[PDB]
RNA sequence: AACGAUAAAAGAAGUGAGAAUCUUCUUCGCCGUAAGGACAAGGGUUCCUGGGGAAGGGUCGUCCGCCCAGGGAAAGUCGGGACCUAAGGUGAGGCCGAACGGCGCAGCCGAUGGACAGCAGGUCAAGAUUCCUGCACCGAUCAUGUGGAGUGAUGGAGGGACGCAUUACGCUAUCCAAUGCCAAGCUAUGGCUAUGCUGGUUGGUACGCUCAAGGGCGAUCGGGUCAGAAAAUCUACCGGUCACAUGCCUCAGACGUAUCGGGAGCUUCCUCGGAAGCGAAGUUGGAAACGCGACGGUGCCAAGAAAAGCUUCUAAACGUUGAAACAUGAUUGCCCGUACCGCAAACCGACACAGGUGUCCGAGUGUCAAUGCACUAAGGCGCGCGAGAGAACCCUCGUUAAGGAACUUUGCAAUCUCACCCCGUAACUUCGGAAGAAGGGGUCCCCACGCUUCGCGUGGGGCGCAGUGAAUAGGCCCAGGCGACUGUUUACCAAAAUCACAGCACUCUGCCAACACGAACAGUGGACGUAUAGGGUGUGACGCCUGCCCGGUGCCGGAA
RNA sequence: GAAACGAUGACUGAAUCCGCGCGGACCACCGCGCAAGGCUAAAUACUCCCAGUGACCGAUAGCGCAUAGUACCGUGAGGG
């Protein structure tokens, strides 16, 4: 359902700085429509979104011993809200 | 009659070009230009069939009607005489009081601004479209069809004439540009006059190029080829056949008749072409 | 000098592709024959 | 043997277990229509950060395009799709065929093309017409008002809609000049003490009676059924009518004003050197596009896509107290593509390979011009062995007494010639040419004078061996053979006298044409062509011409 | 072949009970047979898979693999 769509938050110098300007960044399910993501974030956080952007991200191909393989392809979503609305569980961070 | 050229490049002496000064400078009708792609002489299985075709200027088709029975009775006027690339003949535009615009082959002499009338009741003057029987004997005519309403299949290239030898059964005895005598149903339409351009036979190509501009790839002498390639191939020099002159496929050329021996049309040919 | 193999994604897919191979009995016959050999690479679209 | 182009290196300093190879500094050298910059195709994390050093690197590595980890890629407006059609591929029905199958109208797929709303800036260690700032735009849905009767399709018409060469007028990008403007500081080594030197010198938006070349232009009435299946204020005919010079319309760009940026640098703090803050000027003169005004002008023959969106008209329809249309406001904004290499060490070449790879951009000085040549800016690089030696011999070059083809199969090779201006120029000819034939002169600096300027002419003067002072840069002729000519060919030993060629001839072919590909009474090429056309064969510009033999053979014709 | 018999592509085409078809040209006789209408398990074949066995192999042998149709080569089929 809703909660299924949001795999994880993005953790990195970039993303923190973004939330410090009130802009948050989530690892999403690769098939997700932007509207689906928008709605999902709203329900999960009771926050009105004014802007989204997304990006499909090919997973790094790495090797373990003789075994060459690919990590899961992902999708990154960046959202910016109105009203300087924040999200607590990820703001203190 | 023809344009000539001073010899300022070697292949510019012999060269000549047609006289266009009598062609009303017009783009063809938007409602009458069709798209004509080329073919290498390749057919829907992709193989060369017609041999030595390719290149040449891009061409649009200009729809013509030959069977004028659509507009029989009513008459039009000559709007212009334009250039058509895919025909030896110049063509001309028709404006009917009816309101429709049409394209018909443009006969020798027929000037812009003239009016012309199709349908059984029409004078023996240049351009009218008459059934054959209504045509006075010995007349000079072209655009003859072989079946009433099927459309003009005879006398179409520049400067060609059909001269009605005269009536007979249901049919009319007809003289073909080849010198052949044929029987044609008198119900078949026709259009009064010689075909036009006519000086077309005299133009000189001049430079290899010209062939290419007319989409004609160079034509290969068998004698140059190899045994593997063609009957006349091989030998240790310039060689003279070494057998009867023969096509790529082996059937004799030079003299061998080819028209199918048993055929329906035969009892409509009164004299062989000669 | 210019060499034989000159990469083209659309070429390769349209030529050695799965849809391509399935479009004909002989290509179907490749597919089956390959499956049988236990190839990881059934077909070019597997790359 | 070799360490993969002879573009080149030197010192200091740092680091480190270890340094000719890594980092920094100072120089030196090499590319600069490129060896710089930006796309596409392809590749696939190679990008950034931090670490590593077995192997990969033709040495060495502390380094790397290698190994490990973590980060990094953001779109209503760019490209693709939710739009369009081309070749082509498909294709219910339908046409053929032992089978699998081959065709095939409409429809459909199909970009390399049509269509289509966003610009200026800023900044991560790594993204940017995507994010942030600043101000626009587009469709869609709704609300409030202007509503106050039409809306107009799956069919019609208009339109989209197209070539090559050349060229007039105006402008921009952009580059040059200067005792224009602005900012900084200095006096070198004999002089300069600024009139020297260095650097910078306007991008978007809005408005404006300012300027403005160029470019686009019929209106309406009526008639004709028969044309557009039908309809029809639409279209096409026919007829009538409307003050030719033009005005009607547009405004590339310019100027102005305002405003948003940017801007040489200045400052401050500081952590193998970055962070923020601040901000001057905006001139005059000149050059100038393949870009824009533009769907311009002229000339030519080989005669130069389609469909949708768009505009217009009815059919049907539901309406006609809510029909289009407008204005403001709100709302909304899908999918995939964006990192990096991308003339190359990241693509194709088994390699970090002297090869190959499509498009755009591609500054200055000098030079008749230039994308040529030399040097150079920005930018990029010194090509991942090094050091000494200074023999034979080998390669690539410089010069060479006297002679000058005596060499040799052959002047093979190498030299001579070399640009621009003026003078001058043969046989021969198809009167175009041969022709840059041949040959001779000139070329630099100063000064005055004249003229149409960047310049040139004239005169006089000056210096050297020499003045296209270096680089780019024809040796010529006489006479044959072959082919007329431009062209074409054996990827990787032959470029020619081969092929093709315009011209010529023979012949076949009357159109379901001959001819050709075919499982085939399918379909297709020929050709949406029609004997001034089409196939096949030979000859090969042009000129003068093209003889004798029909027994054999082959073709056409004959018939007891 | 003296070529019966079945089998169809083309043309043509009879009797139904004293009738019809065969018996290796063809005739008589003597024998065997009821075409042109349909289904039918069982014994037989094979071995991807499963189990047992072996004067079969034990790491160049045995399957190509002590596992992999992988690495690698090729545009591809395919090889490996
Ligand atoms: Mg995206
Ligand atoms: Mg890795
Ligand atoms: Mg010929
Ligand atoms: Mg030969
Ligand atoms: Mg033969
Ligand atoms: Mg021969
Ligand atoms: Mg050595
Ligand atoms: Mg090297
Ligand atoms: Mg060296
Ligand atoms: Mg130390
Ligand atoms: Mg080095
Ligand atoms: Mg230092
Ligand atoms: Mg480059
Ligand atoms: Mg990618
Ligand atoms: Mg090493
Ligand atoms: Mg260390
Ligand atoms: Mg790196
Ligand atoms: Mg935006
Ligand atoms: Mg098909
Ligand atoms: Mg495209
Ligand atoms: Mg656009
Ligand atoms: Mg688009
Ligand atoms: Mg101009
Ligand atoms: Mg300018
Ligand atoms: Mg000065
Ligand atoms: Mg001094
Ligand atoms: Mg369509
Ligand atoms: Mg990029
Ligand atoms: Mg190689
Ligand atoms: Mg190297
Ligand atoms: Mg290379
Ligand atoms: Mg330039
Ligand atoms: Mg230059
Ligand atoms: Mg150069
Ligand atoms: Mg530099
Ligand atoms: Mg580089
Ligand atoms: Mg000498
Ligand atoms: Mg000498
Ligand atoms: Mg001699
Ligand atoms: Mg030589
Ligand atoms: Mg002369
Ligand atoms: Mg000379
Ligand atoms: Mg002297
Ligand atoms: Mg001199
Ligand atoms: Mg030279
Ligand atoms: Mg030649
Ligand atoms: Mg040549
Ligand atoms: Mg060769
Ligand atoms: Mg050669
Ligand atoms: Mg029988
Ligand atoms: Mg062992």
């Amino acid at each position: 359902s809703h909660y299924d769509i949001l795999q994880a938050p993005v953790i990195s110098e970039k993303a923190y700085s973004a939330m410090e300007r009130g802009v948050y960044s989530f690892w999403v399910s690769p098939k997700a429509t932007k509207t689906e993501i928008k709605d999902a974030i709203q329900q999960a956080f009771g926050v009105r979104v004014i802007g989204i952007s997304t990006m499909n991200v090919p997973g790094k191909r790495k090797r373990v011993g003789r075994f060459i393989g690919q990590r899961n392809d992902r999708k990154k979503a960046i959202v910016r809200l109105a009203e300087g609305q924040s999200i607590e569980a990820l703001a203190g961070q | 009659a023809v344009k000539k050229y001073k010899p300022y490049t070697p292949s510019r002496r012999q060269m000549t070009t047609a006289d266009f000064s009598g062609l009303a400078k017009k783009r063809p009708e938007k409602a009458l230009t069709e798209a004509l792609p080329k073919t290498g002489g390749r057919n829907n299985r992709g193989r060369i069939t017609s041999r030595f075709i390719g290149g040449g200027h891009k061409r649009l088709y200009r729809i013509i009607d030959f069977k004028r029975r659509d507009k029989s009775g009513v008459n039009a006027k000559v709007a212009a005489i334009e250039y058509d690339p895919n025909r030896s003949a110049r063509i001309a535009l028709l404006h009917y009081a009816d309101g429709e615009k049409r394209y018909i082959l443009a006969p020798e002499g027929l000037t812009v601004g003239a009016t012309v009338n199709a349908g059984p009741e029409a004078e023996p003057k240049l351009g009218n479209a008459l059934p054959l029987r209504f045509v006075p004997v010995g007349a000079v005519v072209h655009a003859l069809e072989l079946v009433p309403g099927k459309g003009a299949q005879l006398a179409r290239s520049a400067g060609t004439s059909v001269q009605v030898q005269g009536k007979e059964s249901d049919y009319v005895i007809v003289r073909l540009p080849s010198g052949e005598l044929r029987r044609v149903h008198s119900e078949c339409y026709a259009t009064i006059g010689a075909v036009g351009n006519a000086e077309h036979k005299n133009i000189v190509l001049g430079k290899a190029g010209r062939s290419r501009w007319l989409g004609r790839k160079p034509h290969q002498r068998g004698s140059a080829m190899n045994p593997v390639d063609h009957p006349h191939g091989g030998g240790e020099g310039r060689t003279g056949a070494g057998r009867v002159p023969v096509t790529p496929w082996g059937k004799p050329t030079k003299g061998l008749k080819t028209r199918r021996k048993r055929k329906t049309s035969d009892r409509f040919l009164v004299t062989r072409r000669k | 000098m210019k060499r034989t193999y000159q990469p083209n994604n659309r070429k390769r897919a349209k030529t050695h592709g799965f849809r391509a191979r399935m479009k004909t009995k002989s290509g179907r016959n490749i597919l089956a024959r390959r499956r049988a050999k236990g190839r990881h690479q059934l077909t070019v679209s597997d790359e």
